[PDB]
Parts: C-alpha cells; sequence; structure tokens
RNA sequence: UCUUAUUUUUUUUCUAUUUUGCGCCGACC
DNA sequence: ACTGTCTGGACTGGTCGGCGCTATGATC
DNA sequence: GATCATATTGTCCAGACAGT
C-alpha cells in the first residue's frame, strides 16, 4: 500500500541514536588518495554513499544516482556545547540547582505550573510566556528549595562560554569557566519530571543531548564531491569543515592519550568547540567565520537551511520544474483570450503524456508513426509496466505496431491543449492563467492583448514562461479553475481586469462617435474580421451619394445581447445638460422611444436599450480595465463564455476600425496658435512676478508664518502653490485650445493611453520640478546651479520649467527635469523591493487561511479567525463594486425585463 | 592601547609618537567642526557635494594592489633568505651576496596577486567589483564602461540623498545616462567635459 | 613411618547474471 | 516603573549572457 | 628530481537589559 506523513515530531538526537544511525566511523581527515579512490575511514567513504558513477556503496550496494546516502558518527574526545542550544542551555543552567539537579521552584509552584501548562492548551505564545516566567522566577533563587544548597549566578558569554560567579574563602568574587563536561554532568542530574517545566521533552529533548559528545557526519550524497575541468576534485565547504573537525579531534585524542597538561587540553577543547560551532553555523556572532585557503568564508548547515538561496526557500518552497518553456511575447489579436501562441520548436519539445484508450488509439498511433521530427508527433513511449523508450527513426514503426491500450504516448503540443502561462513577478493569483495551445511556425510566444493587463505585460522585450501540466488531474484543474475567461473580474476590487486597452478604446470611440458612418463593403469586412454571425446586413441608417451607410452604433449593437439595457455617463462628459435631459427622459418613461433618444442623443451618456446603442460613445468606461461598466454587467448577467466571445469580437472590431479609418499622431498635435502661446507667456510672467513679490515680502519680514510653521517652509509652500496654480491655468488653456479632433486628445479623454497632463506637458509647460515633495535645493551653497545668483529663491532658479517639450528646455531646465526623472526612477526602484518584502510577509502570515464548508475562516490549529468571510460570506470577485448585492441594478434589470 | 593610538588614531598624520601631539591639533579642528554645527556657527556640509568627493581611478587602485603584492613579496623574500641562511649557513650566504638575494625571490608570488585582482575584480581591503569585463557590444558601450563611476554604497540600500542627481554634477556627471533597477544613481558616467 | 584430582561418537558447494559552490559585473521584465 | 543601550535579523522575484577561483614548504 | 601531512581561529525595527 501507500502511506503519507501524517505528522512530524521534532527533538534532539541522542548520542546512542547517532551511533545506531551511523554506518561507519570517521577518523581520517581526508577524502581521496593520489589515484582518486576514497580512503577507508575517511569522509568520502563508500559506507556513507557514492557520488562517482563507477563506485558502489558499501552499506546498501547501490550505485550512484540511486543510493540515498548514509550518515556517519565521530566520537569526540571531549563534549562540545551545541551553539544552537547554547543559550537555551544557559537558561537551564539558570533554572536547575548545581547539586540536586531539580528546578529551583517549590513543590506547590511546580504543581501550579503543571496545571497552568495543562489548562492553556497548545498556543505557542502562552507556552513561551510561561517558560520565560518560570525561568525568571527560578533564576532569582540562590537556595535550592529541595536540597538547600547555595546557588551562584551564571554569566553566559557568546557563543558557548559559561562563567560561574563564585566566592572564595576571603569573600572575593571570581569567575570560573564551566567546561562542557561539567555542563553536561550538571544537565544529566535533571530528572524527567522537571523537564516540562524547562520546556524540554522527557523522552525527546533531554538536556544532556544539548551538549554534543558524538558528531553526526552527513552522508556523501548530501555533500557531494565533483571533478573540475582541470582534473582536480572540488570539495564542499562542509567537507573542509569536517576535515578540520576530524583533524582537531584526532589531535585532542592524541594529546589526551599522551597525558598532556591542562593547558594543552583546554586549548584543544576550545579549538574543537570553535570548529563545531562554525560547522553548525558559520555566521555565529562573536567568532570569526571559517574561511577557505583562498579567503572565501564557508557556508555550513545553518546557511544551507536559511536565506533566500537556502533549502527552505530556494529548493523547497520554490524550485525549478520540468516541462516548462520561456521566451519573448508578441501581440496577437487574432487569437482568443483563451489561447496562447506556442512556437513549433517549443511544441515539438514539450510533450503531453497521453494514455492510449479506446477512443484516442488511432490519433496516438499516428503521433507515434510521425516521430519526433514530424509534427504532430511523439517523443517518448511508456509501456504499462513502466519502461520509457525514446522514439528514434529505427523503432518508430516498431513501437507504433506494438501500441496497445494502457500505453502512454508523450505526444507533441497540439491545438486545444491546456497549458499554464505565467509572467514574473507574480504579485497576484491572476498573474498565471491556463490558456489553449495555438501552434504557429515563428519563434516567439503570442498572447492576446486583453490578457496583458492581468499579466502587467507590455511587448518591449517582455519574457514569459509556459508550464505544461502532465497528470490528468493537473490538466483538469488548470482547465476548470485557472482558465482565462474565468478570471475576467479582478477579486482585488470586484471590477473588470481582462478588458480592452489603448487601440481597443480608440477604435470603439471612432466607431461609436457621432457622425461615424461606414459603407456596405466596410461593414461586411469588419463583420467578417470580428467573426460575428451576422448573416444579413441591417437596415442602413442613411443614404449618401446614392449608396447605403451604416452607423457605427448599429454595428456595435450587434455585439451586445438582445436583452441588455444599461445607461451611465462616461469620461467624455463636458455638457451635463444633455446628460441630465437623457437621464430625465429615461426616468419618466423607463422605455424611451429610440427615435426620441436619437433626437437628443449625446456622446457623453452611454445608453443601450434592448442591445441597441442608442446614445453615447465607447471609451474606457465601456469595457476598459477597472472602469468598464458594460463589460462588468455582461460578465455578471451573461456568464463568462458569452463575455469572452463579446470581448474577442469587440476587440477585433475596434482593431479593424482603428486600422482602416486611420489613427495617427504628429508634431502638429501639440501645436498651439500664437494666442495660446501669448496667454501661456502672460501666465508665466504673472507667476514669476508673484514669486518675486513673495520673496520680497519674506525678505522685508511682513510675510506671515503659517500656524506651526516658520518663514522658510511657509514661503516655499506659497511658492509651490503659486506654481501649481500657474500649471493648472496653463493646462486649462491648452485643453481649451485643443479640440476633440486631435487624436492625442482623443486618447487622453477616452482613457485609451496617456493623460491630459501629458498633452499639457508637451504643449504648454513642464511645471515645477520637485524632489522628495519639495523644490530642488541640492547643489551648491545657496543655489542649485552656478548659473544663478547665490541665495536666489526664484521659480526659474529652483526647478520651475517655463517651456514645454515642443519648445525645448533650457540646459538648466533640462538638468532640473533630469533631477526629477532620476528621483522618480529611484522612487520606483526603492518601492519595488519594499512592496515585495511586504507582500511576502503578508502571504506568509495569511497563507493558511481558507473558507470552510460552513462559511467560516479558520487557521489549521482550529481557531475561528472569522465566523463568516467578509462578515457576509460574499466573494469580492463576485461582489458588485464592493457591495453584497446591487439592488439598483437588479431592480432596474428585472423591471425592464418584465416591461419589455 | 599605545599601538592602537599610534596605528589607528588618524594614521594620515603619521605613526611615530612625536607627531601624536600634532594629532591632538587635528582633533581640535574636528571638535570645532562638531561644536559649530552644535551651536549654529556653521552649516552642515553636503556628503554628496563633489568638493568633498574624490574619484579613485585605476592608478590609485593599482598602487594599492601593487603595495599589497610587494609587501607579501617582501615577506616571502624575508622568509626565503631566513630559510637559506638557516640551512646552508653563513659560508654559502656571504660567499656570493649577488646570487643569494636573487635566488631568494619568487616573482610569480607577486604577479599572481596582481593579475588575479584584475581577473576576479576583488581588491584588497574588502573592495570588490573594481575590475569588470569590458563591454564590447558596440562602440558606445566600451566608451561608457571606460568612463564609468561606481559607488561603495550597497545596491539594495535606499539612498535618497545619494542616488538622486546633485547640482554639482553639472559638467562632471551625466544627468541622464544611468542604469535601471538597484544600480540607479549609484552608477554614473563621466560627462563629456569632465576633467580629472 | 604418609595426606586432598580427573577421563571418550550426529550440519552440506572447491563457486556464480548529463560540473557544483563562492563572489563579482552587466542587462531585461 | 520609565529610558537609553546592546544585540539580532532582513533588505521584490525571475531571466539572458559572461569571468574567474577553489596549495604548499619540507623530505630522500 | 618525485612525494606528503598540514593548511589561523549600512538602515531600520524589534526584543532583552542595566541604570535611575
Ligand atoms: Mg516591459
Ligand atoms: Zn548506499
Ligand atoms: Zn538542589
Amino acid at each position: 500500500m501507500k502511506k503519507v506523513i501524517g505528522s512530524i515530531e521534532f527533538g534532539i538526537l541522542s548520542p546512542q541514536e547517532i551511533r545506531k544511525m551511523s554506518a561507519a566511523e570517521i577518523t581520517v581527515p581526508d577524502t581521496y588518495d593520489d589515484d582518486g579512490y576514497p580512503i577507508e575511514g575517511g569522509l568520502m567513504d563508500k559506507r556513507l554513499g557514492v557520488i562517482d558513477p563507477g563506485l558502489r556503496c558499501e552499506t546498501c550496494g547501490a550505485r550512484a544516482g540511486e543510493c540515498p546516502g548514509h550518515f556517519g558518527h565521530i566520537e569526540l574526545a571531549r563534549p562540545v556545547i551545541h551553539v544552537g542550544f547554547a543559550k537555551t542551555i544557559h537558561r537551564v543552567l539558570e533554572s536547575t540547582c548545581r547539586e540536586c539537579g531539580r528546578i529551583k521552584l517549590t513543590d506547590e509552584e511546580i504543581e501550579e505550573y503543571m496545571q497552568k501548562f495543562e489548562v492553556m492548551g497548545d498556543r505557542k505564545g502562552a507556552v513561551d510566556k510561561l517558560i520565560k516566567e518560570i525561568h525568571k522566577k527560578a533564576k532569582e533563587r540562590m537556595v535550592c528549595p529541595h536540597c538547600g544548597a547555595p546557588q551562584f549566578p551564571i554569566k553566559f558569554e557568546r557563543p558557548t562560554i559559561y562563567w560561574e560567579l563564585r566566592k572564595d574563602e576571603e569573600g572575593n568574587e571570581y569567575k570560573h569557566r564551566m567546561m562542557p563536561s561539567e555542563v553536561r554532568d550538571r544537565l544529566e542530574k535533571i530528572p524527567d519530571k522537571d523537564l516540562p517545566l524547562l520546556g524540554l521533552h522527557p523522552e525527546k529533548s533531554r538536556p544532556e543531548w544539548m551538549v554534543l559528545t558524538v558528531l553526526p557526519v552527513p552522508p556523501v550524497t548530501m555533500r557531494p564531491s565533483i571533478t573540475l575541468e582541470s582534473g582536480i576534485r572540488a570539495e564542499d565547504d562542509l567537507t573542509h569543515k569536517l576535515v578540520d573537525i576530524i583533524r582537531i579531534n584526532n589531535r585532542l585524542k592524541s594529546n589526551i592519550e599522551a597525558g598532556a597538561p591542562q593547558l594543552i587540553i583546554e586549548d584543544l577543547w576550545d579549538l574543537l568547540q570553535y570548529h563545531v560551532t562554525t560547522y553548525i553555523n558559520n555566521e555565529t556572532s562573536g567568532v570569526p567565520p571559517a574561511k577557505h585557503k583562498s579567503g572565501r568564508p564557508l557556508k555550513t548547515l545553518a546557511q544551507r537551511l536559511k536565506g533566500k538561496e537556502g533549502r527552505f526557500r530556494g529548493n523547497l518552497s520554490g524550485k525549478r520544474v520540468n516541462f516548462s518553456a520561456r521566451t519573448v511575447i508578441s501581440p496577437d489579436p487574432m487569437i482568443s483570450i483563451n489561447e496562447v501562441g506556442v512556437p513549433l520548436a517549443v511544441a515539438m519539445e514539450l510533450t503531453v503524456p497521453e494514455k492510449v484508450t479506446e477512443f484516442n488509439y488511432e490519433k496516438l498511433k499516428q503521433r507515434v508513426l510521425n516521430g519526433p521530427e514530424k509534427y504532430p508527433g511523439a517523443n517518448y513511449v511508456i509501456d504499462p509496466e513502466g519502461r520509457r523508450i525514446r522514439l528514434m527513426e529505427s523503432n518508430r514503426e516498431l513501437i507504433a505496431e506494438k501500441l496497445d491500450i494502457g500505453w502512454t504516448v508523450e505526444r507533441h503540443l497540439e491545438d486545444g491543449d491546456v497549458v499554464l502561462f505565467n509572467r514574473q513577478p507574480s504579485l497576484h493569483r491572476m498573474s498565471i492563467m491556463a490558456h489553449r495551445v495555438r501552434v504557429m511556425p515563428y519563434r516567439t510566444f503570442r498572447l492576446n492583448l486583453p490578457v496583458c493587463p492581468p499579466y502587467n505585460a507590455d511587448f518591449d522585450g517582455d519574457e514569459m514562461n509556459l508550464h505544461v501540466p502532465q497528470t490528468e488531474e493537473a490538466q483538469a484543474e488548470a482547465k476548470i479553475l485557472m482558465e482565462v475567461q474565468n478570471h475576467i473580474i479582478s477579486p482585488r476590487y470586484g471590477g473588470p481586469l481582462i478588458a480592452g486597452i489603448q487601440d481597443h478604446i480608440s477604435g470603439g470611440y471612432l466607431l461609436t462617435r457621432e457622425g461615424a458612418y461606414f459603407t456596405r463593403y466596410e461593414v461586411e469586412q469588419m463583420l467578417m474580421f470580428a467573426g460575428m454571425d451576422v448573416n444579413e446586413l441591417p437596415e442602413p441608417d442613411k443614404y449618401e451619394n446614392g449608396e447605403p451607410l451604416w452607423s457605427g452604433k448599429t454595428i456595435f449593437s450587434l455585439l451586445l445581447p438582445d436583452d441588455l439595457t444599461i445607461w451611465y455617463r462616461n469620461k467624455l462628459c463636458d455638457e451635463p445638460e444633455r446628460c441630465e435631459a437623457l437621464e430625465k427622459l429615461i426616468e419618466e418613461k423607463l422605455i424611451p422611444d429610440p427615435e426620441e433618444v436619437r433626437k437628443l442623443a449625446y456622446d457623453g451618456f452611454v445608453y443601450i436599450q434592448n442591445g441597441k446603442l442608442l446614445s453615447g460613445a465607447v471609451d474606457k468606461k465601456a469595457y476598459g480595465r477597472e472602469d468598464g461598466k458594460l463589460l462588468d454587467i455582461i460578465v455578471r448577467e451573461y456568464g463568462v463564455e458569452r463575455a469572452r466571445q463579446f470581448l474577442d469580437q469587440v476587440t477585433k472590431l475596434t482593431i479593424w476600425v482603428i486600422t482602416h479609418k486611420g489613427f495617427t499622431t504628429a508634431i502638429d498635435d501639440e501645436d498651439l496658435p500664437q494666442e495660446a502661446i501669448d496667454r501661456i507667456h502672460e501666465i508665466i510672467r504673472e507667476a514669476e512676478e508673484k514669486v518675486q513679490r513673495l520673496i520680497e515680502a519674506y525678505k522685508r519680514g511682513e510675510l506671515e508664518p503659517l500656524p506651526g510653521k516658520t518663514l522658510e517652509e511657509t514661503l516655499e509652500s506659497k511658492i509651490m502653490a503659486v506654481l501649481a496654480e500657474a500649471r493648472d491655468n496653463a493646462g486649462k488653456v491648452a485643453e481649451r485650445y485643443l479640440g476633440m479632433n486631435n487624436h492625442a486628445v482623443i486618447m487622453a479623454k477616452t482613457g485609451a493611453r496617456g493623460k491630459i497632463l501629458n498633452i499639457t506637458q508637451m504643449a504648454a509647460m513642464l511645471g515645477q520640478q520637485s524632489i522628495r515633495g519639495k523644490r530642488l535645493y541640492r547643489g551648491y551653497r545657496g543655489r542649485v546651479l552656478t548659473h544663478f545668483k547665490p541665495g536666489d529663491l526664484g521659480a526659474r532658479a529652483r526647478g520651475f520649467v517655463t517651456n514645454s517639450y515642443k519648445s525645448g528646455l533650457t540646459p538648466q531646465e533640462y538638468f532640473f527635469h533630469a533631477m526629477g526623472g532620476r528621483e522618480g526612477l529611484v522612487d520606483t526602484a526603492v518601492r519595488t523591493a519594499q512592496s515585495g518584502y511586504m507582500q511576502r510577509r503578508l502571504i506568509n502570515a495569511l497563507q493558511d487561511l481558507k473558507v470552510d464548508y460552513d462559511g467560516t475562516v479558520r487557521d489549521p490549529t482550529g481557531i475561528i479567525v472569522q465566523f463568516k468571510y467578509g462578515e457576509d460570506g460574499v466573494d469580492p470577485m463576485k461582489s458588485w463594486q464592493g457591495k453584497t448585492v446591487d439592488v439598483d441594478r437588479v431592480i432596474v434589470r428585472t423591471l425592464l425585463k418584465m416591461r419589455g | 592601547a599605545e599601538h592602537i593610538i599610534d596605528n589607528n588614531l588618524l594614521p594620515h598624520m603619521g605613526v611615530d609618537p612625536e607627531n601624536r601631539r600634532a594629532k591632538a591639533y587635528y582633533l581640535g579642528m574636528m571638535a570645532l567642526k562638531v561644536l559649530e554645527l552644535s551651536l549654529g556657527l556653521r552649516g552642515e556640509d553636503d556628503k554628496d557635494h563633489y568638493a568633498n568627493k574624490r574619484l579613485k581611478l585605476a592608478g590609485d587602485l593599482l598602487k594599492d594592489l601593487f603595495r599589497v603584492a610587494f609587501g607579501q613579496l617582501v615577506k616571502d623574500m624575508q622568509y626565503q633568505m631566513t630559510k637559506t641562511y638557516q640551512r646552508k649557513g653563513e659560508r654559502y650566504t656571504f660567499e656570493n651576496i649577488q646570487r643569494f638575494v636573487r635566488n631568494s625571490i619568487r616573482p610569480d608570488v607577486l604577479s599572481e596577486r596582481i593579475e588575479h585582482a584584475l581577473a576576479t575584480g576583488s581588491w584588497p581591503g574588502g573592495r570588490t567589483g573594481v575590475s569588470q569585463l569590458l563591454d564590447r557590444t558596440n562602440y558606445m558601450s566600451t566608451l561608457s564602461h571606460l568612463r564609468r563611476v561606481t559607488s561603495p554604497l550597497s545596491r539594495d540600500q535606499p539612498h535618497f540623498e545619494a542616488r538622486d542627481l546633485h547640482g554639482t554634477h553639472w559638467g562632471r556627471i551625466c544627468p541622464t545616462e544611468t542604469p535601471e533597477g538597484p544600480n540607479c544613481g549609484l552608477v554614473k558616467n563621466l560627462a563629456l567635459m569632465s576633467q580629472i
């Protein structure tokens, strides 16, 4: 049968257990001889395992690559204090009597502490608090309650040095060094009944085991030895540390057997203690770390376990996996959000293991008969007994003829196969989704554009990874849970994440704007491009020059479901009167006539009645990320598959619109007439005059301190406020003098790409350059640059750039903008590390929380963190703008459904 | 304590006790600098101001590396002559003092300390990354690497006052050409008009 | 003209089936 | 019972590519 | 000449601790 590890019990290894688990005794501080063979009794002994392929292990008889490795033991001449337990040892040394060995507590106190230990349960914090309280109470008693022997304070010196404060016959206070043998002898006197009071297990954590008498040398496999390209074997750091330990132990044994004086024995004991302490942890405080002959410090077991590169993080929590690829991504609007572009070279390398059944026997037989060099083919074949055979040209037909039910065929990646698509860093669960394999003959990955905002991935050389599940359970889990269309709504804010961006928004605005009409050929072409099932063209809206014309709203209406009705305001609202009139007309009748709506239709108010876009222009508020109301309603009211189809169709339609109608930006997009430039210059002169007046008022002393502030930062804040008002006025002038016919203004207003400030910065001014939230001050004495007078606090001398990008900046203003950009870049480069550390901390704090079947969130111990998740038991992904149920939307939709 | 004061307390003033009194004078000019800022007589100087910042070039690092290598070579030669005198004796040592000194020298012991520091980029005294592989991607990269300046500050440390551009970098440090990520600000390039 | 020692049967073959580590530098997301 | 001081730990992830190092002073 | 034992022992935040 099969068994799993139900629980793990920790403890301290006893010397008897170390001796029993050891397959050999190590006494030679060497690894290999001149010819390269292992030395008997050495660290590289075959009894501890084999790394070289030729050798065969003595203990288990297995060759390299399959021998698990066997531990050894070293009999230390003298006991050595374990550093990791050392401080804990001191605690026990402050809790037990030096003669009787019992704890320094009364019987009643011991019993009361036993009841306290039994009552509280299994919470770790209470146990540590009780242990600390018991240690503090026992450490202040100088008389043993059981024997009456006097006690002395014990001073702990890092890392493994113990001093006992003793008194001579003359009353002088001196320090006696407690040798590890004396410490172990004192620890041996503590009975098993007092161990729970000290936080030690009677049968698993005996204090005498905290002092090392037998050192467990690791197996050969866990510290492997390799041969370099120069023919010289490269030993591990642990091997060198163990060589030093064995040499020092042998020297100590020889000196002890020779009757060496006490000066020799304690010196060698200290050397062995230092070696063992470095072997346990080379980064111990208060000691010099062990270094190689080249001056490189070694990393021992503690550094192997801890750290980012340690076993826990670099090998256990996260590790490299098989059947994975990684390459650059390129855009592909022609594929669905469910599909990923897999290169042919990647597809012919990564293989899906498919078992031969009664329905896929012919397909897998054809895959085997194609071979690894022909697509679609196979690379490996596994028989039911379990031998894997690689398919070459010779046995390609023979294996195909031998194929039967129960065999496994590692076939090439085919269309429709489910694979994982992950981009690093993975800040959220939406950073990986299961896509469908689409095989194309190029070299790069291809990912659909609406799936990019979930990945936070652009196409400026982004690298993305792909993982192919092997087991059927993993493939099913990827297909059902982590499918792309199932994660359109972001659980972080309950809004659309998989959404149209940039050119999708621009094409939607171009199609759905007022006065946008298309010919019959254009309408048929966009219908075919978007893959819509429109068999017959709708009635044309108007006839121009004898030919029919279709409104873009009519074409957009075919995407929406026939029973959809929603009205809202978008970001293109600048005349609230028309929007208010439309809202009032909708409010009275609740089913306004389409002719009545079209009479007073406004691009700033989106209104869809029965799937017909009667008014409004498409922008980021329609199906953009974090703002699309239409996409949010479509996902929640019509499922995810219909939402995915709508997203694909609308993205293709908008791409067709933006491709053939013509979308471009030029140098005249930021061009302004002479009146706008004159107004901007007037604003500049007014701002500099106000700044100079403020400076003069501060100099003459009539400037008023702000409440709680002195002259300097008050004047600085006033100057910054004046410059901000000037920047706002310049931006308002630029917006006034730039119409909606501008493509850059279209992109800024519709929310496709960029902002209004971006156009303002390229046309009107750059504003004031600020560092760390204040004006630029770092530089020379009294000035930032030497081109200004010292002590000048003017706008031009402190980072206020008057000209824009189109007019070109002065060298001083260019330098100030460089300081601002450098500050921004440093801000992001500093923020990323802190954000990642905080994310890791939060994840490790909340990794184990899970909603149970009764709706309660509990920790693995059993403590109910929440009796109901979110206090209402509602998924934030399925929540409506952070609310439980959108009563307004439900009522309106139901009323419209019953009225229609 | 005498050795510590002689070899650690302002070694740039000397190591002999005779100049010790003068070191006290150098202490006094420190105390004033501490006192005035504690009393408002003088302002705090900028650590990132280039008047207080020097640029160790390849010559100074080569001088330090050659000093370390020559000291180790000197100690090796001293051990070699000591061993030769202890083995052969006074007769063979002083019969030809020209050959005795020459044979007690191992030049490679010096050489393998210099070029190795120019190979791995590790410098004596804990300094590392001094020597790097020259970038040969194109004509621009090699010139940028040859006109590159690094900082001893750690890359993971947020140095808001050090990574940001300074007003004294005009004409000395390029205001725009900086690397991204943790290397931003701490790694700069010399300006076209910069003279050292 | 003299003490204080003992004694026995139930185990088989000419031999064998895919280099880590350390540290540096640079770049990308 | 407060207060400044000493000691200890962590410092986002991933990827591409390169460079370079991992003996020696006696002994017959 | 060819071998061989030995090869040294930067900041910031939080918890514990003498001092008043
Ligand atoms: Mg990118
Ligand atoms: Zn084995
Ligand atoms: Zn006792």
